[PDB]
């Protein structure tokens, strides 16, 4: 029982985590992305992530 | 041996030198010139030559 | 017409004083840009 509530547990903290990839974007705040980039090229940037 | 001058500590209005049709290119990489009104920095360096 | 220099700023997203003030294209532009010098017809 402590093993189905640990796995659970472990996916929902590699899911959360998962936020603070890039994934090649200038920064993985969406926001300051935005909030820097005229949409012409902010549109590109938010693709990827 | 081009010169290395540390901006810093101080409010920098980059509409002047935007509007200011005395420049012969203006190009900027990574954000866009048209904001650096709004965002705030660490610091600035002016290489000239 | 178009004098001088920034003959270059038609086109789509593209910046300055001729872009922003003047002559401005959508983002989604789709068409073709033409240009020809005319200092022979044109030339305050």
């Amino acid at each position: 029982l402590q093993d189905v509530v640990n796995q659970n547990a472990q996916a929902l903290n590699t899911l959360v985590k998962q936020l603070s990839s890039n994934f090649g974007a200038i920064s993985s705040v969406l926001n300051d992305i935005l909030s820097r980039l005229d949409p012409p090229e902010a549109e590109v940037q938010i693709d990827r992530l | 041996a081009w010169n290395r001058k540390r901006i810093s500590n101080c409010v920098a209005d980059y509409s002047v030198l935007y509007n200011s049709a005395s420049f012969s290119t203006f190009k900027c990489y990574g954000v866009s010139p048209t904001k650096l009104n709004d965002l705030c920095f660490t610091n600035v360096y002016a290489d000239s030559f | 017409v178009i004098r001088g220099d920034e003959v270059r700023q038609i086109a789509p997203g593209q910046t300055g004083k001729i872009a922003d003030y003047n002559y401005k294209l959508p983002d989604d532009f789709t068409g073709c840009v033409i240009a020809w010098n005319s200092n022979n017809l044109d030339s305050y």
